[PDB]
């Protein structure tokens, strides 16, 4: 309908509400392996936010996998940021992790971090 | 909160 | 870290991204039935948004569950606004639906929907 | 978008 009223907070309040239910390890249904590390998460919410994650979890296949492994070029921190980037709309960009980050939202086709990533370097440039 | 969007 | 930067649009984003996912059946992992209507969800998005559905799928043993079968006094019309409202912030609230949807709202422990019915229906009266 | 939270 065309009537409807919107209740301003509520997008952010369930994805803190989503964020809080991955500190608990509650419902969570993957292992992301990046290297030597492990990421638990919500397949939904990766699939919300990362073109990759979309493919990866619509292919009749891989739907059913409780674990997958990236590739091993990957930064497990840049992961770690964007995860959390996911979870919680913050981006811990740094001088030390940009180009870490960059590289991760490229492969996880998160093309507004990248736009960003890409405006911080050619400020410094 | 409430808002007409 | 206090040094994050934000995007503006990721929670809603997201949760436009859930409700697409939910509309193609992808990654539904509950059917709530309230009566002889079934509705297809996420468990997650629901508990993130009802008090109600976070007690039930945090139980040991109703976690489980592939079916979850609500009271027979629950109108399914006001169920599925308020669906609708968890997956997109919009509450379709109309003179003919708002006893059914703050009735509804109380058994889902959803605070603030309950809050707006009783100021709609104070003002008329 | 992004801004300063
Ligand atoms: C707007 C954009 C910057 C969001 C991030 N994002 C995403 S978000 C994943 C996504 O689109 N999920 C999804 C789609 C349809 C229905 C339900 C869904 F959950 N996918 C991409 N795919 C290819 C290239 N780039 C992107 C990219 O930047
Ligand atoms: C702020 C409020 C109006 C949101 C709706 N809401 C909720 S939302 C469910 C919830 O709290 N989820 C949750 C909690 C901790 C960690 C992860 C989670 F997903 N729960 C309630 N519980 C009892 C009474 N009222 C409410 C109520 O109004």
């Amino acid at each position: 309908a065309d009537s409807c009223i919107q209740f301003t907070r509520h997008a952010s309040d369930v994805l803190l509400n989503l964020n809080r239910l991955r500190s608990r390890d509650i419902l969570t249904d993957v292992v992301i392996v990046v290297s030597r590390e492990q990421f638990r998460a919500h397949k939904t919410v990766l699939m919300a936010c990362s073109g990759l994650f979309y493919s990866i979890f619509t292919d009749q296949l891989k739907c059913n996998l409780s674990v997958i492994n990236l590739d091993p070029e990957i930064n497990p921190e840049g992961f770690c940021i964007l995860l959390d980037f996911m979870y919680t709309s913050r981006l811990n960009l740094r001088e030390g992790n940009i180009m870490a980050v960059m590289a991760t939202a490229m492969y996880l086709q998160m093309e507004h971090v990248v736009d960003t990533c890409r405006k911080f370097i050619k400020a410094s440039e | 909160a409430w808002v007409i969007p």
